[PDB]
């Protein structure tokens, strides 16, 4: 019950995972969709590399911090390429 | 396809 | 199973098919001569919806399909005041 | 739409003998086009027409097909639809796809009607087809009687009933699967019911197994056909018992 | 002690000889015998240390155990798995199965039982030939091997070795006075196993040793089964042997040509057409002694065609493939008699081929003929009904009409198969009770999918009446799963496992239509599970009461209208309101709940535990029973 | 509009007809040969129902007519332990 | 349809639909009390068929839904109530509409059955959330949104 926005430079894929699941599940998701196998693609959490083994529960993606109404952002980098994800457009000010 | 599922009993 | 919603900026917003079909015009864009029934890209190009609004719309898709059958005081959808009056048109166009 | 369906009418009516296949081609294209156009006009259907005497584009296109490709072609489409069905009854094999598509177009154009979606199909085709098949099978029953005795006649009627049951699935809507067969019972097994009832005696007196089976299958559908067979079988069994347990 | 023995077993499995010597050091004779010969349960295997050491091939471990400590040669325990869970096998049997010449040699030199018989009389020679080590087979042979000792199914080492692709071991057995005329439990000989294997060298060595070909107990000569398996090389060997006469060889040619057009692995219409040339020419080469094939009535599944009696008709299909496949199926049924199990897979695969390209009209009738053959052969056919449900859901999803007589026939076969499975599990054995119950539940689920499809399609009144009668037969039969679920309970349960291929795209459970139809067919509304939950208890726990409010509302309406006690208590004394997780279902039931003084008085009687035996009518005696 | 349900003791139990028609064999008893077109007493004489249990039956009539469109925590109907197993039968006979 | 286009308003602002879905509507006791019982599912469906103002607002701000959810016989006549609710939802009644007291029809239900029927006949409708965020933040929506969206925001 953890919802993620795995963010490429401009591609922002919306995925779901279990709180007690490892990184490799969403890595396989990215491999199956973006067609980049995990041996060549690395993900990031708020400018910090993630390893293949540790689970999402202690990775920082708690169910109280990555609710579906506001998912957590996971970086990406395909080959090294640093986290240079372009942000969204600036909303217009209140009129 | 339906032809793939037939390998079980055969 | 994973359609690609493209915003006006160029922000591809890949979301699951069942999430995206909760809207009317995304079901209509993926109907008729827009199907492309080979599960290759399923790419819709929203030439008018900005990225900061389409992201909130996709998050609404996820939030709705998670909380559609709860009806047990579901958490509020956080819509910024700047996004509102700009998400309203994108919710009218993307019906429901 | 009304200037495009008229174009299809000018391109279809001009076909003197192939208006059925032209109608089927244009109807397939126009039905899928109406579906995809209702998909395209979703904002106008959900925010203008629904909010307001107006008709949604998916419903409007079929309505503009009913009023401009079926109503002017009402006396011409059916006049050869029944002809192709009769030619099928004579032994020929018409294009089942074209005939079934044209027949289903009548029930498909008013699929958006709330109360009676099949009212159009019933009033335009099902009733004329029922009259035509009643006349045709009355003629068939009159033809079979003068050239075949009851033993062959019942088998011929059962074969014709099986062929009409099979043929009804190929062309007509499922709702008329019963009437078309029932109306072709009450022309060849019930118009000559008394004829069968004038001969059941023999069928049971010699215990003709094939004839008894055919006659039971035939008279079961008729409301007042079976009781005479029941009573006469009882009479036969009573006479057999008397002749068996009195010597 | 148990820890020392377990550590010794683990070290013997791992081959740690130094650790084994350390653990076995300073041990008495009783301790030595206990540490070597104790059955330990590890990895799903109940085995002794010597058994797991021989299986692992550790020569040094087994020689240390048999030389320094002299472990007994009576090491019996469960070894291996996957159809080889035979218990009581000695260490020699495991060593022969493990395919290590050194271990079996050491065990034989230490006095292992060469002709040891297990609970299924599994000789070490059979395991050695199954592994394929010729040296182990020989070393067993000179140490007083008994080739008569075989499996309880009369499966000798020669037969199982000929089944596998190993010519050396079967040749060595044949030159060691084998039994080429062996007959198995089903009457099949090793010639049949060699023919279905496709290795002509084994058959050549067998016929060099007086193979003495003969039909099996079923009645399939090895040339015929070689023809059916598209083994052209095996077929073209008995002509050189010159003992198949003329009718047997020509029917072999016909069956070979028929089989190449239907077998998925060897699908080649060119080979079919070539061997049909051979069949036609060998039938029509003499004239005076011309051999003729019989004529069967045409089968509606394959259209209307009875082989091609005129050869010009056969060459008239060189430009087509569909009629060629139909002719192959017709010839296959003509030869095999449409009674062997081998006649169902070809027609099923042809139906699948017609199904992958949306030619459902031929697929449905082909699969219906295959299902009729399976049912008349008294064979399990739950998978065929499952694939019927799958194809029906596929053609429903593509907005294409389903033939009502087709689904009626499928429903007839489904209820007959459910009756067969019910009487099978009525008197089933413990070794197969779990799989029998699984098949019974699969048949129930596929019946539910078929009923859901029948509700999905639109048919006339006569077809609907036929379908309703077919459902009502099973409803009166009252089927129950392993949890006590009737048909209604599964039709209202969201936990009913719907198949993932195509049924899940259409058949969604719970479905309002299937439950309404079951109630119209007379389903027992007040049934129970093993824990007493009725249909209402099952439906009120539904997980999606908002998005699927129509389904839940209609299920509750139908259940209450057909008569359901809205306060019936299960074994935990919970009313359906007490079992309802969602408030939507609670208030729907409360709208459908009618207050009654009988229920209140029955609840008071149950709460106060008043003795109601013979003090009240039997109807009330059960009314307070479930209140 | 006021029937008179006699008990086996002899106690008249005049109750409003709307209340007494919620039964099965009281709506059925006042239908046919006994209809009381003169509507003078509407006796529904019970020679089997005791008085102490017919009183609770009438109380149930009133309680059910009152607490029918409630669906929100209806108060319990106090069936005494001794009168139960005599009121179960008296509710089965009258069809609740 | 002619009378609906005539726009009838009671002194309390109740339109034809409001009186059709109200159990408080007076009924003559001579013989109309034996047949004409309000609210009626058939009457409401017939009105909605002939282009009735589904989201009509009285002087107090209530609509047809705000009146039907207050129905106080939600079991014995439940079906009728149920039908009327779905009829309004089948006519595009806005289930999030707020009256002059800013009370949604859930807040005016005063009944478990009507509240549950309304909740099951209610979609998530991101338009409702966006309009609620616009109204709560008091953003000006004049000439910056579609014409229909101005009335849509005016609902909340």
């Amino acid at each position: 019950d953890v919802f993620l926005m795995i963010r490429r430079h401009k591609t922002t894929i919306f995925t779901d995972a279990k709180e007690s699941s490892t990184v490799f599940e969403l890595k396989r998701i990215v491999e199956g969709i973006l067609k980049r196998p995990p041996d060549e693609q690395r993900l990031y959490k708020d400018d910090q590399l993630l390893d293949d083994g540790k689970t999402l529960g202690e990775c920082g993606f708690t169910s109280q911090t990555a609710r579906p109404q506001a998912p957590a952002t996971v970086g990406l980098a395909f080959r090294f390429e640093a986290l240079c994800i372009e942000p969204f457009s600036s909303p217009p000010e209140l009129p | 396809k339906f032809a793939d599922h037939l390998h079980k009993f055969h | 199973m994973y359609v690609k919603l493209i915003s006006s900026d160029g922000h591809e917003f890949i979301v699951k098919r069942e999430h995206a079909l909760t809207s009317g015009t995304i079901k209509a864009m993926l109907s008729g001569p827009g199907q492309f029934a080979e599960n290759e890209t399923n790419e819709v190009n929203f030439r008018e919806i900005p990225s900061h609004v389409l992201s909130k719309v996709c998050m609404y898709f996820t939030y709705k399909v998670r909380y559609t059958n709860s009806s047990t005081e579901i958490p509020e959808f956080p819509i910024a005041p700047e996004i509102a009056l700009e998400l309203l048109m994108a919710a009218n166009f993307l019906d429901c | 739409l009304e200037n495009h369906v008229r174009h299809l009418h000018k391109r279809v009516l001009e076909s003197e003998e192939q208006v059925l296949v032209m109608y089927h081609r244009y109807w397939e294209e126009y039905s899928k086009g109406a579906d995809y156009m209702d998909c395209l006009y979703r904002y106008l259907n959900t925010q203008f027409i629904k909010k307001n005497p107006l008709m949604e584009i998916g419903e409007l296109a079929l309505d503009m097909w009913r009023k401009l490709m079926v109503e002017p072609l009402q006396a011409i489409l059916i006049r050869m639809l029944l002809r192709e069905i009769k030619n099928d009854r004579g032994g020929e094999d018409p294009n089942q796809k074209v005939i079934h598509g044209v027949i289903n177009s009548f029930v498909h154009v008013e699929q958006y009607k709330k109360k009676f979606p099949l009212k159009f199909y019933q009033e335009i085709f099902e009733s004329p087809f029922l009259t035509e098949t009643g006349e045709y099978y009355k003629q068939e029953a009159s033809n079979l009687l003068q050239e075949s005795n009851c033993s062959q006649y019942m088998e011929k009627v059962l074969g014709r009933l099986k062929d009409e049951e099979i043929r009804c699935r190929k062309y007509l809507h499922p709702s008329s699967y019963t009437k078309v067969i029932h109306e072709c019972q009450q022309r060849m097994v019930a118009d000559h019911l008394q004829f069968l009832h004038a001969e059941c005696h023999n069928i049971i007196r010699q215990e003709k197994k094939n004839d008894m089976a055919n006659m039971y299958v035939l008279l079961r559908a008729v409301s007042t056909g079976l009781p005479h067979m029941i009573q006469e079988l009882q009479n036969h069994i009573h006479d057999e018992g008397l002749r068996a347990t009195s010597n | 002690m148990e820890g020392l023995a377990g550590y010794v077993y683990k070290a013997a499995s791992e081959g740690k000889v130094l650790t084994l010597a350390a653990l076995l050091l300073n041990r008495s004779e009783s301790d030595i015998r206990y540490l070597l010969g104790y059955v330990s349960q590890q990895g799903g295997q109940r085995s002794t240390p010597l058994i797991i050491a021989a299986r692992n091939g550790h020569a040094k471990v087994v020689r240390l155990l048999l030389e320094h400590y002299r472990v007994q040669t009576q090491q019996t325990g469960t070894v291996r798995f996957d159809g080889y869970v035979i218990d009581g096998a000695t260490a020699l049997w495991c060593a022969a199965g493990a395919g290590h010449f050194e271990v079996v040699k050491l065990l034989v030199s230490h006095g292992a039982n060469v002709n040891h018989t297990t609970v299924t009389n599994s000789t070490p020679l059979r395991a050695a030939c199954f592994d394929g080590r010729l040296d182990i087979v020989k070393y067993l042979v000179e140490n007083n091997a008994n080739i008569s000792i075989a499996n309880k199914y009369d499966n000798t080492c020669l037969m199982i070795a000929a089944y596998k692709g190993h010519t050396d071991v079967v040749r060595y057995l044949l030159e060691q006075r084998a039994d080429p005329n062996a007959k198995a439990h089903c009457g099949a000989t090793a010639l049949h196993f060699a023919a279905e294997a496709g290795h002509i060298d084994i058959v050549k060595e067998l016929i060099k040793w007086r193979a003495a070909i003969v039909v099996n107990g079923h009645g399939m000569t090895p040339l015929k089964v070689a023809a059916e398996s598209c083994k052209a090389d095996v077929v073209e060997l008995l002509l050189s042997h010159a003992d198949c006469d003329r009718r047997s060889r020509i029917e072999a040619l016909e069956l070979l040509g028929a089989s190449f057009a239907n077998d998925r692995e060897n699908y080649d219409i060119i080979k079919t057409y070539h061997y049909l040339y051979l069949a036609m020419l060998e039938r029509f080469q003499d004239g005076d002694n011309i051999l003729e094939k019989e004529v069967l009535p045409p089968i509606h599944a394959y259209g209307n065609r009875t082989e091609c009696r005129n050869p010009q008709e056969l060459e008239s299909i060189r430009q087509d493939r569909d009629a060629l496949h139909m002719e192959g199926l017709i010839v296959r049924e003509r030869i095999l008699g449409a009674d062997n199990i081998d006649v169902s897979h070809p027609i099923i695969y042809r139906g699948a081929v017609y199904a992958d390209n949306m030619e459902f009209e031929q697929c449905i009738k082909l699969w219906l003929h295959a299902l009729h053959l399976r049912q008349k052969g008294n064979r399990n056919t739950h998978k065929d009904l499952l694939r019927f449900a799958q194809v029906f859901s596929q053609m429903i999803h593509l907005n294409e009409t389903v033939k009502a007589p087709d689904i009626e026939c499928v429903l007839r076969c489904s209820v007959l198969e459910i009756e067969q499975s019910m009487n099978r599990v009525k008197n089933i054995s413990d070794a197969d009770v779990h799989n029998a119950m699984d098949n019974y539940e699969c048949n129930l689920y596929t019946f539910l999918y078929l009923v859901c499809i029948s509700t999905k399609t639109q048919c006339s009144e006569e077809d609907q009446c036929k379908i309703n009668k077919q459902i009502y037969n099973l409803i009166h039969l009252d089927p129950r799963t392993r949890e006590g679920f009737t048909l209604l309970h599964l039709a209202v349960n969201s936990n009913t496992p719907v198949d993932d291929f195509h049924t899940n795209d259409v058949c969604s459970f719970p479905n309002a239509l299937v439950t309404k139809l079951l109630l119209d067919c007379g389903a027992e509304v007040n049934a129970v599970d093993n824990e007493g939950n009725s249909a209402l208890h099952i439906i009120v726990q539904y997980n999606r009461p908002i998005s699927d409010f129509l389904t839940l509302h209609s299920i509750i309406i139908s259940l209450v209208e057909a008569g359901a006690h809205t306060d019936m208590t299960n074994k935990q004394n919970k009313t359906p309101l007490d079992k309802s997780t969602t408030g939507v279902s609670e208030i729907l039931l409360k709208t459908q709940m009618k207050m009654s003084l009988k229920c209140l008085a029955a609840r008071a009687v149950r709460a106060n535990d008043i003795n109601y035996q013979d003090q009240i009518p039997r109807t009330l005696e059960e009314f307070v029973g479930f209140h």
